[PDB]
DNA sequence: CTCTGAATCTCTTCCCGCGCGCCGTAGGAC
DNA sequence: GTCCTATCGATCTTCGGAAGAGATTCAGAG
């Protein structure tokens, strides 16, 4: 049945009734002796259908002349065997019984809507307890839960004045009278009656759902079964075994147990058993019912195995071995195989060897579609029989059929997009998949026994989709970031680092050669070395600014191997980059720069030449490797014969007591790595200085072609932290609790290891193992998180017409910068106009991409700000506009409309989840940000502020360095001046937090006594102390409210006032301060009155994304003003914010162990840091703004892959940043229809509030909401991308009480229900629908 | 044979409008098989197709000139079987 | 290994697993994603509708795969209809909509 | 006397394929 | 032997998960 929504709701019993065709009654299926199914059973013939294909059970009719009659013999309808599967029948209760569902959700609805608690409400249903209803004239409330005691005072203190009934009975009548609409407006203005906000959210939450169940068609007693639907029997097969047996069925044991249940209750309710006998009967029927629906919520589930609980039908529902995620997202496909692949070095770019078998399996129908279309057989009968005989035509017939249709391969797993490849398939002999070189580094496959599948593209699209889409050539660069996919592999970077090598002397050198066509002859006539310096007459093609080539000839100085490499390289670049000795980097920009300038077309070829005469010329090279090539520098045994003397010093001191524990510790570790850099050090110079040659005269050295240095310096294999564990020593290691080893390994693997070093390197290898094997699987929960939160993203329209954005500028952290500007913004539009650097002049139009040319132009200029356009802030409801997005990474344009970026987003970001780990520099001029300091004695700069961030800016004109300075600095290098790098910038106390004054004047301890808030310490070291100030824990009231303050006192009565300031220069202390300015003591200013004395890789990030709560949340200051103290500190402190204007009693507990960046009188602001440590992504949101959360999100996510050398454009995540703020919480409700506070989607609140203040009315007020993936990917409005991703056993009642319904927008949903997704071709089918209407 | 599209996605300014031209052609050309506009080299229609958009000579556009014109044709013999057909009853 | 045609499971008429049995390979969650990340939408609706689930329509696939049509009816995937009875067996009424 | 704090309760969750290979109603009454 | 009924309706189902999130209780708290 054709259809365009799905809809959700509760089911009444007459509906299921009418979904029913028969009563199930008989608790038996088949004989155990005959297979016939028995009548009136969990597979009656009559009720579901028959079992034979076309014929009644009893007989009487065999043909379709006799379909759709119905026999007299059985009773069962003669029809298609297949509506078997269809029909349901139904089983009435013989009394009434709860969903459990319902019963036991995350909340309790049925004890929601009754305002019931589940503990009592479950009391009830498991007939423990009696509840009074219709009271009367009783003093019994409206449900008013009695025991059987209380029951029995009830039972004659009162007559039938009083009913009070037990179980699921009780329940029903409570919610058959629910006067709903009554209850939920009385409700509501009950609401308005108190603020208790505990309460008020749980009120809101009841009201909500009274409100959902008014509006729905729902029902309450429809949440109490009375009529039970049984599945049809072909979807619960009762199969046999080997022997006359049949498969245990799980569905089938609880129905049976259910049914036989029931009709004990009948039959005793016919025969007028006992009442106790009768409640018993009745308790065991419903848990009976609770074990058949959800399995396991009960006290124990059953089971009729070795404790092996039976599945039940929400366990068939969810789980990983569910429905969802088992069959309908992820399916079993025909027409596929697979096979181990091999390396097929012969193959292009854009074809893959495969099996003459698996084609012939593969292609079958389309062999039999040129048998009858040749004629050469008969039918299908014949052609399958020919195919089978394996005749020689036949293998003409799949030579003809494969010509050009594509396969897919895709290896497992398979984390991003490049992972799933078409190519044009050609015949191997073998039984092998011949896989391309180029190719296998972006499956990650390694030829170690690597299997991999082949899928079929049958239909013509299916193969116009794969050639236009999924073909080698079409994906030469990665989607994640500006880097190609097809980086030269291991092997050929050696033979190309090889050949165009240069050596001192050689044979052939000097000479001059007409052409590099003459130089290759002179190498294959072997008068000539590879490496041989000669000058060679060179011919380049250079296009102009129009696009024409321009020829220009001359002689170069160069070499017998760049000269043959020439031969390759395409007529459009310049002779510059094979002029020199390329390297796994140096021959990948070349690569690059053949796309940037000849195009596609050229530069696959272009690749697949270079793969060639790489591979040849490292053949023959023969780079062999040999316990000859790894060398011990000779002064390695003396590095150590001293260092280690060294460590004796240290153990001397420690033999004689001149050093403590730890010291002895950290100095011996440190000489060991000083020791460990030497030896490295010398064995690098060794191996580079191994080679000096005689140029006619006299040694010379040159560069080493020693094995594993070429393999080393081209970057193949084998890096510097490789050749120094192979060549020098092993170095420290680390025990499983991290302690650096004081012995570290002294010897290198060229040398034996001992029994002790190789049992010390165990630790860490499988410290390394271990981390491998735990970390593969949150890298794969983290890409299901990503890619459930963000599947519904889709470029839906060219542009928003929004001016907004974010500014984008170099990330500098630590002193110098850490990446350039041109990364950030290469590829997106414009926001607003950019202007010159200066003022009143422009440069770049407002709505430009600003491609690699204007990227260049900016970084031409002094631009380091730049605001462009940002998916998060387009304003397009239900989808992203493409001037937002930019650049499509893999094409190079802007993006299409139609391209599904969510799905992309998230493969970006977790496909390398899997490399994490799961366990003045320079002169310039000072700047200073949020620096409001003031002048001390001395004149000198000392801050007054604790934002303080020092940036400093060098002499072109554009900041490099960035610096952080805590309050209480003094600013050596201050009002822009000009330091040079090493020369100390600034000084700190990095111990204890001072607090200064401004003013200079004369100090009391003002409303300070001694012994009541301060210790009349000693100071056993001198016996002249500096006063400790009592904390607010260490003393009582007569302490605390006596708070101590070092108020500035003068003879005037005020102190010198700061122009319009009245604040006199009242300072205090707080607690564990050490002050010496006591009383009759002249503080100056800048005086330090006193003093205060005192992470991760992937879960880093992955608790970023669902926006945990900080364990040492840093309290951010709101509003702004002045800060002040409320009451002291009694189970937790309290103070109070007052602003200059507005609501000055603000008042927030804060923690006693955190120390307080503010204590009376400083001046804050929304945002202000009250403590240290990492923020909340929520408060930051909620003070700072979304595009404060939105920078906040993505620098703390990129400083995780930086750290790890991962590049990830940062686009991609802040589309997943555009999923956790898609949700907003009303503020007012407004002239919308809008509850007076509720969380709506921010899509229909914007367009609400568009047409609203379009009519003039007033519109909503919002705050967006950041939510967690983890539950923003829940809270969508389709019922089924949430119920499909978890907790569908609660999704799948939420969305059912509140009468769902789904317009299957998304992907998820449609991929689920078999239609084309709303993406790429799809999208352009739906576009063309939605445009044609 | 073709080893890229470049040429193609240059014409057609989309990466999946050309997907659904190249769809449209070659189902004509496969099933009531109009002979293709390019000359062939033993290959399957989907190839030709992406050979004929190259050349330029197919998109939307023309096939729907096409269309409605092969419609028109079919509709104008029609009215000479009704009219026929309405003589051939006097 | 590598399959054609030939067994299909009973309560979902997806193709069977493994390699005594002649089973196909396994489309998992990430290979849709990956198909997805590209805009094949014929791909995948043909790859989870016509190859591996809607029973009426991978016979019609059939036929015109041997006639040289190469045109999919992909109609629904039956193991769906499945889940439907799965939730229509609880007290849950869900239903596909016209309009 | 409850309110609006914490604290202490239960529930949900945990990568993708791929192969082997076994192992798979039970006790009691006519 | 067959075929039956019922399912610790006199035990103890495992202690080598972590966490993260709510939901549910309590506790000074005015
Ligand atoms: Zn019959
Ligand atoms: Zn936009």
């Amino acid at each position: 049945e054709e259809f365009d929504a799905i809809k959700i709701a509760l089911a009444s019993p007459d509906m299921i009734r009418s979904w029913s065709f028969g009563e199930v009654k008989k608790p038996e299926t088949i004989n155990y002796r005959t297979f016939k199914p028995e009548r009136d059973g969990l597979f009656c013939a009559r009720i579901f259908g028959p079992v034979k294909d076309y014929e009644c059970l009893c007989g009487k009719y065999k043909r379709l002349k006799h379909r759709g009659v119905i026999c007299e013999k059985c009773g069962v309808e003669v029809t298609q065997t297949k509506v078997r599967r269809e029909r349901m029948g139904h089983i009435e209760l013989a009394s009434p019984t709860a969903h459990i569902w319902f019963l036991k959700s995350l909340p309790s609805r049925i004890g929601l809507l009754l305002d019931m608690p589940l503990r009592d409400i479950e009391r009830v249903l498991y007939f423990e307890s009696y509840v009074v209803i219709e009271g009367g004239m009783t003093n019994l409330e409206r449900q008013q839960i009695l025991t059987e005691e209380q029951y029995l005072d009830a039972l004659e203190e009162f007559g039938d004045e009083f009913d009070a009934k037990m179980g699921a009975e009780a329940i029903q009548a409570l919610l058959k009278s629910m006067d709903l609409e009554q209850e939920c407006e009385q409700l509501r203005e009950e609401l308005n009656e108190t603020n208790s906000e505990t309460k008020r959210k749980k009120l809101t939450k009841r009201i909500k759902l009274l409100e959902a169940f008014v509006q729905s068609g729902n029902k309450p007693e429809w949440m109490i079964l009375t009529v039970l639907p049984v599945l049809p029997p072909d979807l619960r097969p009762l199969v046999p075994l080997d022997g006359g047996r049949f498969a245990t069925s799980d569905l089938n044991d609880l129905y049976r147990r259910v049914i036989n249940r029931n009709n004990r209750l009948k039959r005793l309710l016919d025969l007028a058993a006992p009442d106790i006998i009768v409640r018993n009967e009745k308790r065991m029927l419903q848990e009976a019912v609770d074990a058949l629906l959800d399995n396991g919520r009960r006290g124990r589930a059953i089971t009729g195995s070795n404790k092996r609980p039976l599945k039940s039908l929400a366990d068939m529902i969810k789980g990983k071995q569910g429905r969802f995620r088992q069959n309908l997202l992820g399916k079993r496909v025909d027409y596929s195989g697979r096979s181990v692949i091999t390396v097929g070095p012969y193959l292009r770019l854009h074809q893959c060897g495969l099996p003459k078998k698996m084609a012939l399996e593969l292609f079958k129908p389309f062999i039999y579609g040129k048998l009858e279309l040749r004629g050469l057989a008969t039918t299908i009968k014949a052609a399958k029989k020919m195919v089978e005989r394996e005749e020689a035509v036949v293998w003409d017939i799949l030579d003809e059929v494969i010509r050009e249709h594509p396969v897919l391969l895709n290896r497992a797993p398979t984390l991003h997009r490049l992972g799933i490849q078409a190519f044009e398939p050609v015949l191997i002999e073998g039984k092998a998949i011949q896989l391309h070189p180029l190719v296998c580094a972006a499956y990650n496959a390694d030829f170690d026994g690597d299997q991999m599948a082949v899928h079929v593209p049958l239909t013509l699209e299916a193969q116009l989709e794969a050639r236009a889409l999924m073909m080698s050539t079409n994906n030469i660069l990665s989607p994640a970031n500006g880097e190609p996919i097809i980086v030269p592999s291991q092997d050929v970077v050696l033979g190309l680092y090889y050949m165009t090598r240069d050596c001192v002397n050689a044979k052939g050198e000097g000479m001059v050669l007409t052409g590099p066509k003459e130089a290759e002859r002179l190498y294959r006539s072997g008068l000539a070395s590879l490496h041989a310096r000669v000058k060679v007459r060179i011919t380049e093609y250079e296009k102009d600014a129009n696009g024409e080539l321009v020829a220009k000839t001359s002689l170069k100085d160069t070499t017998v191997g760049r000269a043959i490499l020439w031969m390759i390289v395409p007529k459009g670049l310049p002779y510059s980059i094979v002029n020199q000795a390329l390297g796994k980097k140096a021959i990948s920009k070349m690569l690059n720069t053949c796309y940037r300038i000849l195009g596609l077309k050229p530069t696959v070829i272009f690749a697949d030449q270079i793969m060639y005469t790489g591979f040849a010329y490292a053949a023959r090279s023969g780079a062999s490797v040999g316990i000859d090539d790894m060398v011990i520098p000779e002064k390695k045994h003396e590095i150590i014969s001293e260092a280690e003397a060294e460590v004796a010093e240290i153990q001397e001191q420690f033999q004689s007591g001149l050093v403590t524990a730890g010291e002895r510790y950290n100095k011996v570790i440190d000489i060991w790595a000083a020791a460990n850099d030497r030896v490295s050090k010398a064995m690098m110079d060794n191996l580079q200085t191994e080679t000096v040659i005689n140029r006619d005269g006299q040694e010379e050295k040159q560069v080493s072609f020693n094995s594993i240095y070429m393999m080393a310096d081209s970057g193949a294999r084998g890096s510097a932290a490789q050749i120094r564990q192979l060549a020098g020593m092993r170095g420290l290691m680390a025990k499983p609790d991290g302690s650096i080893i004081e012995t570290p390994i002294t010897a290198n693997f060229r040398e034996g290891l001992n029994v002790l070093q190789y049992f010390i390197s165990t630790h860490g290898a499988r410290k390394g193992l271990a981390d491998t094997a735990l970390k593969t699987a949150n890298s794969g929960y983290l890409t299901r998180r990503l890619v459930d939160v963000a599947q519904d993203l889709v470029v839906t329209e060219d542009d928003c017409g929004t001016h907004e954005g974010i500014m984008m500028t170099p990330v500098i952290e630590g002193g110098d910068v850490k990446e350039p500007l041109r990364d950030r913004v290469l590829g997106r539009v414009t926001a607003e106009d950019v202007l010159k650097p200066g003022t009143a002049d422009i440069l770049v139009p407002r709505n430009t991409l600003l491609h690699e040319q204007w990227c260049d132009l900016l970084e031409e200029n002094s631009v380091d700000a730049v605001k462009v356009r940002s998916v998060v802030s387009c304003d397009t409801d239900f989808g992203v506009c493409a001037h937002c997005y930019g650049r499509d990474l893999a094409r190079g344009h802007i993006i299409n409309k139609g391209e599904a970026i969510g799905v992309i987003a998230a493969q970006s970001i977790g496909e390398p989840g899997t490399q994490l780990t799961m366990r003045v520099k320079n002169k310039g001029s000072i700047k200073l940000s949020n620096v409001k300091s003031v002048v001390n004695s001395s004149g000198k700069l000392v801050i007054t502020s604790r934002n303080t961030e020092l940036k400093l800016i060098d002499e072109f004109g554009r900041t490099k360095e960035s610096y952080k300075v805590p309050y209480g600095a003094v600013l050596a290098k201050g009002d822009g001046e000009q330091v040079a790098g090493g020369e100390t910038v600034a000084n700190w106390d990095p111990h204890t937090m001072p607090v200064i004054t401004e003013v200079s004047g004369f100090v009391r301890f003002t409303d300070m006594i001694d012994g009541q808030t301060i210790t009349r310490q000693t100071d056993e070291l001198t016996g002249l102390s500096s006063l400790v100030v009592l904390d607010s824990a260490e003393r009582t009231a007569g302490g605390k409210d006596l708070r101590p303050a070092l108020k500035i006192v003068d003879a005037q009565g005020n102190d010198v006032l700061i122009p319009g300031t009245d604040m006199p220069a009242q300072y205090f202390l707080p607690g564990k301060a050490i002050v010496q300015l006591e009383d009759g003591v002249q503080i100056s200013s800048g005086d330090t009155l006193a003093r205060i004395p005192q992470t991760g890789g992937l879960p880093r990030v992955a608790d970023l994304f669902e926006a945990r709560r900080p364990k040492e949340p840093a309290i951010l200051a709101e509003i702004s003003g002045i800060v002040s103290f409320g009451k002291e500190t009694k189970g937790k402190r309290r103070l109070v914010i007052t602003p200059v204007d507005g609501s000055d009693p603000y008042e927030e507990m804060i923690p006693k162990w955190r120390q307080l960046n503010v204590f009376e009188g400083e001046r804050v602001e929304r945002g202000d840091v009250i403590s240290d440590g990492p923020e909340a992504p929520h408060d930051i949101l909620r003070l700072r703004g979304v595009h404060a959360v939105t920078r906040y999100i993505v620098n703390e996510v990129q400083d995780v892959y930086r750290l790890q050398g991962v590049k990830i454009n940062d686009k991609h995540i802040e589309v997943i940043v555009r999923q956790m703020l898609r949700k907003a919480t009303i503020v007012n409700a407004g002239s919308s229809d809008f509850l007076e506070g509720e969380q709506v989607e921010y899509s229909r609140v914007k367009i609400a509030n568009r047409e609203l203040e379009a009519n003039g009315k007033v519109g909503a007020t919002y705050s967006r909401d950041l939510l967690g993936i983890t539950k923003a990917s829940l809270a969508t409005e389709s019922f089924i991308s949430a119920a499909s991703f978890q907790e569908t056993t609660r999704v799948l009642t939420e969305a059912a009480v509140a009468g769902k319904r789904d317009e299957l927008r998304g992907l998820k949903e449609n991929v689920i229900v078999g239609r084309l997704i709303p993406a790429g071709t799809g999208y352009a089918y739906h576009q063309d629908r939605m445009r044609r209407r | 044979a073709r080893v890229t599209v470049q040429d193609a996605v240059e014409k057609i300014g989309n990466r999946f409008d050309l997907v659904l031209v190249a769809a449209r052609r070659a189902r004509q050309m496969q099933v009531g098989g109009k002979d293709p506009l390019v000359p062939e080299e033993n290959d399957k229609t989907t190839v030709i197709a992406l050979r004929e958009i190259e050349e330029g000579l197919i998109n939307n556009q023309i096939l729907d000139v096409r269309e409605r014109q092969e419609q028109q044709e079919q509709e104008a013999a029609e009215l000479q079987a009704v009219t026929a057909i309405a003589e051939g009853r006097r | 290994h590598a399959r054609s045609t030939g067994s299909y499971s009973l309560v979902t008429q997806q193709p069977l697993g493994g390699k005594a049995q002649f089973g196909g390979q396994r489309f998992g969650e990430m290979e849709v994603w990956a198909l997805e990340a590209y805009g094949a939408a014929y791909t995948l609706q043909e790859m989870l509708t016509v190859k591996s689930d809607d029973v009426n329509g991978r016979t019609k696939m059939y036929k015109n795969i041997v006639d040289g049509n190469h045109q999919m009816e992909p109609g629904m995937p039956e193991s769906f209809n499945v889940l439907l009875k799965e939730i229509r067996s609880l007290g849950i009424n869900i239903e596909l909509e016209d309009e």
